[PDB]
């Protein structure tokens, strides 16, 4: 059924899944017209596949022209992350398709059940996590490449950059997790915790920065100090 | 006219005829029930008063035989039989009206009320839903499950109702499945009624016999799947002007017979409030709506 903490090493074992978040998929700014009306103008979004065991992440991304005549895109975006979902399933060899999908967002439960009706034994699953994923678009080399994209695409990238050479999936995901929260948080002061080394790069062929084991446990630190300064700011405590 | 004799009445029993019930004490005088209307189908229900735990019946059609009711000790239930015996048959019913041993199908002149109920139930569609095929009569009764509900259990004692699934691939076709999903016509027009039924009006037929199975026998798998079939209809943008007009009848007359005290265990609160207030057609059942906010306001 739900994912939540009870199940959490499930996120871990041996059998495939991906978590699915369609939070960027219909991105829009809304302004002002020249009559004094407002009208949205979409931009491009992508959606979040990530396997959590291996930091593999699917990021397809979603060109505006792809909403061009339709109505009710909110609706829409749902079908089309199923759509798009399903066709990555069946793109997979049989040995490397889910068991499991599990959706951020219990709106796209009958929307992939109903397109991956001809999988009855992957089980599509809600969680009770609160999962940062929305701010995927805070990672620059992401948002870069979803900006600059002219036609729909498939880019494949590593999550975890090389963590897994040191670290339990268990542990890259929640670094994952927090590095995510602090960047929905407080966008700004994650990237300047993240950068504030010069002498610290991000590999060509990485996403986050080259920190050892100690630089990662002092950037987790200087990470949870953020979002807890957050939260006293938010609710004046 | 036709007449269903009992051989007697040995168990203290409530008695139903469609949608009229009375009581019979033990070993009263009781020899049937006369003046059932010809043209229709009927059904004869059973409760029991020592033991309401299963309620029991019979679908038949007085035009297809000669029936009768005895009670069995060993099975413990009053059994439906034929009488292929036409004269000795005719002979023991005109013994029982002579001494006034039966009751009468009372129906009011003016009332409708059953031919609107039943206006599309066969009993050759009866039939097939539930499976016996050495008697002309069917026995229903409050235990019995659908098929479907099997699938999710005897097969010779089931209901066979047309399997309903919003989410399966009889209802999506591949590459439609949005369009599938939020507008059901191609399942209702294509696969239901052009494929599985051939017409509406066997369509109706099965909505209204599990309307029927429901209220008669509390038979849950029934009250599903006519609320099934009502929702199929309503959640297609696409309806033939006749059907739904015919439907807004046949659920009136449904909401109009149901018992007000037994409205909390045979109404789907989420499928009428869809159906009446969401749905594609929930302008197109005036009246259905009319009787459903004035006799049942609670539930919407
Ligand atoms: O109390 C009764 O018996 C009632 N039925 C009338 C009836 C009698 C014999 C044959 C069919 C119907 C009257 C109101 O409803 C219950």
């Amino acid at each position: 059924g739900a994912m939540n903490s009870s199940n959490y090493a499930e996120l871990f074992n041996n059998d495939i899944k991906l978590f699915v978040d369609d939070t960027n998929v219909y991105r829009v700014t809304v302004h002002k017209t020249f009559e004094g009306n407002v009208a949205t103008k979409a931009i491009n979004g992508c959606i979040f596949t990530l396997n959590p065991k291996t930091g593999h992440l699917f990021l397809k991304i979603i060109h505006t022209s792809v909403w061009a005549g339709q109505k009710r895109l909110s609706q829409l975006a749902k079908w089309k992350t199923a759509e798009e979902v399903s066709a990555l399933v069946r793109s997979l060899p049989k040995e490397e398709q889910p068991k499991q999908i599990i959706v951020t967002r219990k709106a796209m439960l009958d929307p992939l059940e109903v397109h991956m009706l001809d999988f009855p034994n992957i089980a599509i699953r809600p969680t009770e996590l609160r999962l940062p994923f929305s701010a995927a678009m805070s990672i620059d080399k992401l948002s870069d490449v979803v900006m600059k994209a002219t036609e729909p695409q498939m880019v494949l990238f590593n999550i975890y950059d090389d963590w897994l050479d040191r670290i339990s999936s268990y542990t890259a995901f929640s670094r994952l997790t927090l590095l995510l929260r602090a960047l929905k948080t407080n966008e700004e002061s994650a990237k300047m915790i993240l950068l504030s080394d010069p002498t610290i790069t991000i590999k060509s062929y990485h996403l986050w920065p080259s920190f050892t084991d100690e630089q990662w446990i002092t950037i987790e630190s200087q990470m949870r100090d953020l979002i807890l300064t957050e939260y006293g700011r938010k609710y004046n405590v | 006219m036709n007449t269903v004799p009992f051989t007697s009445a040995p168990i203290e029993v409530t008695i139903g005829i469609d949608q009229y019930s009375f009581n019979v004490k033990e070993n009263q005088p009781f020899h049937g029930i006369k003046d059932i209307p010809i043209g229709h189908v009927h059904v004869i229900h059973f409760q029991h008063a020592d033991n309401s735990s299963m309620r029991y019946g019979y679908w038949f059609d007085c035009r297809m035989g000669n029936f009768y009711i005895q009670y069995d000790p060993k099975d413990g239930l009053y059994k439906m039989m034929e009488e292929r015996d036409g004269a000795k048959f005719e002979n023991i019913v005109h013994n029982f009206k002579e001494r006034q041993m039966m009751v009468s199908y009372p129906k009011i002149d003016e009332d409708d009320t059953w031919y609107n109920l039943t206006e599309f139930v066969q009993m050759d569609k009866i039939r097939k839903i539930v499976r016996k095929d050495e008697n002309q009569f069917s026995y229903v009764d409050s235990s019995m499950t659908t098929v479907q509900e099997n699938e999710l259990s005897d097969p010779a004692h089931s209901l066979n109702y047309t399997v309903i699934n919003f989410k399966s691939r009889e209802a999506i076709r591949p590459g439609h499945e949005m369009e599938d999903f939020l507008d059901k016509s191609y399942y209702l027009n294509t696969v239901m009624l052009q494929g599985i039924f051939k017409n509406s009006s066997n369509y109706f037929g099965e909505l209204q016999f599990a309307f029927l199975n429901a209220m008669f026998f509390g038979n849950y798998g029934s009250s599903l799947q006519w609320h099934a079939m009502i929702e199929l209809i309503c959640s297609s943008a696409t309806v033939p002007k006749h059907m739904l007009d015919k439907l807004d009848e046949i659920l009136y007359y449904q909401i109009k017979t149901l018992p007000e005290q037994y409205s909390d265990i045979l109404l789907n609160e989420r499928v009428w409030n869809i159906c009446l207030y969401s749905s594609f057609q929930k302008n197109s059942l005036h009246n259905t709506e009319k009787i459903m906010e004035n006799k049942y306001p609670e539930l919407l």
